[PDB]
């Protein structure tokens, strides 16, 4: 396997983001007090801009991916066409333990927890084989597949775009929640225009798959897709946030949906609007 | 995937030395390639990069120009040389190799083989 | 009026012939831990296999077992000295409790355990089921753990050697047929029970009845 | 620079778990979460013996093990026999653009 990606650092202000529906009840006009683990509010959320070259002038540049996953995260990318394809969840990226290989290409999602071979520097290879050969994902995350259980082979995660009419499409938007051997994954993709930050508004989240499997998961890093020509220049944008365990008051909406929320921690006058 | 090195050399004190390292068994464009002193029975120090792809030539601060690594992809060998040499390295270097696949991280494997610049009045 | 039942169409039964009369149950500080999840549970052919020293359910009722059900239990399995056949309770101290195997304080399963030395043992002994003698503090409830780190029970740094105040934390008993009944190996499956917060997923195949409104009902929807 | 500065020399005995330390400047280690622990075996070139924190190369027969914490590296190595007095060096990148090799770890054993 290559080792070829590098990332930048940057940091930004998470507005208000991360609610999501602790469970599914059609509560209406309900001003619930869920405690949960959450995003904390106005909290400094990272903007990893992963940037990769077609492979000249090495200069010496050490690698330097390397993420951590304390409690839950907020992965929360804006990229319009499908470069970020998936996440590998473990907590050695070895032969030795259990890891998590969600993947996503056109029209599967191929969750296939087992110990995997993940060297410093996962990607998909999309490579054109003839003038056209429709497309074709191959294997530089991993070199094993050792002893391990199912996969979970469902609808694609991530939709395919949908950008017709013209804008800065959808502000993927998801929460990789780990607890009492789940993993619990929501998912909006709330769109937005042109210049764009995650803005204000206090969009709720919905569960997508809740995976049986329980691990040790305690580091992560995302799948880039890197378009074979030596690849091209890649580009990703990560809003990898941390959650923490937080009370929130939910003001849910007439048709069951979640459309307020306060962190009843950010400023006294949260906390007595969360007493009220 | 053996490498192979030049043979012993000896300097005066005040000179030039221009050792070399080829590498074989595998692509020498993409993986890095390294450089490392050590006095006899002292501790070991890491020179620098000479990524075949494009020439980087790093070296660290005490040696900043000093040392003046060049590539040669056509022979498959690397070119690493001195300046102004007056019986502090004396040393012996080591043409290290790192494991990675194109952008490297500096875990060092394959080193070389091993000549001894000797450099004394 | 009437009573509705409704339930999920579904009749795969959950794995029990790989749960209790399985190859061979794993040692105490290696415990499976098999889930069990869309199915219908078949809890008769637990009464089916044998007649049980313990069968303490510390949950729910064993006659109410059958016909009630949660989102996801867990089987795990033991062979384990007979002494401590009781030990498995919710909350106690032994050899096993804080060193091997301990069940949450608000425990909600069931435990089994019954003979196995006239089945599963050897004239010669056995040494293949251990039990961790040997601990630096107390197992945290529902943990599984493995490493084999040698007890610091000496002023000397022991850092792994074999000796006088090195004990090795794993340990082995006899399973020999010239052993009192009473103190006799047995094998030891766990049930593990949630609270039903999510919705269930795995019960008894109680029929699924019509559904009728407007009138009156014994509402059940699973729960 | 050489600011990782192990220790000088240890001993054990065969069948022991020795640990060597690595010490330097908490930066180097606190800020980068690389360090490396090549062998030296005296009269020819050095050699890789785990590449990460707790990452072993292949051939390592899975005997040394790392660790880190703050400025902490170790081997733990298992039997710490006789073909195990070979000089250990230590290694990690800095904060700077730069890598440092640690010196010392002349490690001995029973025999004389
Ligand atoms: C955000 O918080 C991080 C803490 O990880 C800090 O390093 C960074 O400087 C902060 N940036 C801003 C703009 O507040
Ligand atoms: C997409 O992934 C699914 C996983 O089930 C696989 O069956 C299919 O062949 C893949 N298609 C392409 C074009 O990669
Ligand atoms: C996985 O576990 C099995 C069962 O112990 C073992 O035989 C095998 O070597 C392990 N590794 C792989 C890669 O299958
Ligand atoms: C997960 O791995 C870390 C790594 O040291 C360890 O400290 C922790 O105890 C592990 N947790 C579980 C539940 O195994
Ligand atoms: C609920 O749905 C109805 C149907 O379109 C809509 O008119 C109403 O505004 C919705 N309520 C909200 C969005 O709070
Ligand atoms: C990049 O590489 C080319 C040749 O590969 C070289 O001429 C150029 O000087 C390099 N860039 C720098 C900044 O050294
Ligand atoms: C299930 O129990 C029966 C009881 O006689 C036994 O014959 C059979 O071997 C058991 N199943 C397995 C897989 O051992």
């Amino acid at each position: 396997c290559v080792n070829l990606i590098t990332r930048t650092q940057s940091y930004t202000n998470s507005f208000t983001r991360g609610v999501y529906y602790p469970d599914k009840v059609f509560r209406s006009s309900v001003l619930h007090s869920t405690q949960d683990l959450f995003l904390p509010f106005f909290s400094n959320v990272t903007w990893f801009h992963a940037i990769h070259v077609s492979g000249t002038n090495g200069t010496k540049r050490f690698d330097n991916p390397a993420l951590p996953f304390n409690d839950g995260v907020y992965f929360a990318s804006t990229e319009k066409s499908n470069i970020i394809r998936g996440w590998i969840f473990g907590t050695t990226l070895d032969s030795k333990t259990q890891s998590l290989l969600i993947v996503n290409n056109a029209t599967n999602v191929v969750i296939k927890v087992c110990e995997f071979q993940f060297c410093n520097d996962p990607f998909l290879d999309v490579y054109q084989k003839n003038n056209k050969s429709w497309m074709e994902s191959e294997f530089r995350v991993y070199s094993s597949a050792n002893n391990c259980t199912f996969e979970y082979v469902s609808q694609p995660f991530l939709m395919d775009l949908e950008g017709k009419e013209g804008n800065f499409k959808n502000l993927r938007e998801f929460v990789f929640k780990n607890i009492d051997g789940y993993f619990k994954i929501y998912s909006k993709h709330t769109p937005i225009n042109l210049e764009r930050d995650l803005p204000q508004g206090f969009s709720a989240l919905e569960p997508l798959v809740d995976l049986p499997i329980g691990i040790n998961i305690t580091r992560f890093q995302t799948l880039l897709a890197l378009h074979r020509s030596g690849w091209t220049a890649g580009a990703a944008a990560y809003y990898v946030g941390y959650l923490q365990p937080r009370t929130f008051l939910l003001k849910y909406n007439e048709n069951g949906t979640i459309t307020d929320a306060v962190d009843c921690a950010l400023d006294p006058l949260s906390e007595t609007k969360c007493t009220l | 995937v053996q490498l192979v090195q030049s043979g012993a050399e000896v300097k005066k004190p005040g000179a030039s030395v221009k050792v070399s390292c080829k590498a074989s068994g595998y692509t020498f464009t993409s993986y890095y390639m390294h450089w490392v002193r050590q006095a006899p029975g002292q501790g070991l120090e890491w020179m620098g990069i000479i990524n075949p792809s494009g020439g980087s030539t790093s070296n660290a601060q005490k040696f900043q120009g000093r040392v003046t690594m060049t590539r040669d992809t056509f022979t498959s060998t690397v070119y690493m040389e001195l300046s102004s040499l007056r019986s502090e390295d004396t040393a012996v270097y080591y043409c290290a190799r790192d494991i990675a696949r194109g952008i490297g991280e500096y875990y060092f494997d394959y080193w070389g083989q091993g000549t001894l610049v000797t450099v004394s009045s | 009026t009437e009573s509705i039942v409704r339930f999920p169409n579904i009749t795969n039964l959950c794995p029990f012939h790989e749960v209790f009369n399985a190859t061979t149950f794993a040692s105490v500080y290696a415990w499976n831990r098999k889930r069990i999840s869309n199915c219908v549970a078949d809890y008769s052919v637990i009464y089916n296999f044998a007649p049980f020293f313990a069968f303490k359910c510390y949950g729910v009722s064993p006659t109410k077992l059958n016909d009630l059900c949660f989102t996801n239990v867990y089987a795990d399995s033991f062979v384990i000295r007979g002494n401590e056949v009781s030990q498995i309770a919710p909350g106690q101290t032994g050899n096993i409790a804080d060193y091997n195997y301990k069940l949450p304080d608000d425990f909600t399963g069931c435990v089994i355990a019954w003979n196995s030395n006239k089945l599963d043992s050897k004239p010669s002994g056995n040494y293949n089921y251990l039990y961790r003698l040997f601990r630096k503090s107390k197992l945290k409830p529902f943990e599984r753990d493995i490493s084999t780190e040698i007890y610091q029970a000496g002023n000397k740094p022991c850092n792994g050697v074999a000796g006088p105040n090195c004990y090795s934390p794993l340990q082995s008993y006899g399973f020999r047929p010239t052993y009192g009944v009473g103190h006799q190996p047995y094998r030891v499956v766990v049930l593990s029970f949630e609270l039903l917060h999510a919705p269930a997923t795995v019960c008894g195949p109680k029929k699924s009845t019509n559904l009728v409104k407007n009138k009156c009902v014994n509402f059940n929807f699973n729960g | 620079q050489s600011a990782l500065t192990q220790t000088a020399s240890v001993s054990g005995s065969p069948g022991q778990s020795i640990t060597i330390s690595c010490t330097g400047t908490s930066s180097d280690v606190g800020g980068y979460n690389y360090v490396s622990w090549y062998q030296q075996h005296p009269g020819k070139a050095p050699k890789l013996m785990i590449y990460d924190v707790y990452k072993r190369p292949s051939g390592v027969s899975n005997r040394f093990s790392g660790s880190k914490s703050g400025n902490t590296a170790s081997l733990t190595i298992s039997g710490l026999q006789a073909e195990d007095e070979a000089d250990y060096y230590c290694s990690s990148y800095t904060t700077s653009s730069t890598l440092l090799f640690g010196g010392g770890t002349k490690l001995t054993v029973l025999g004389q």
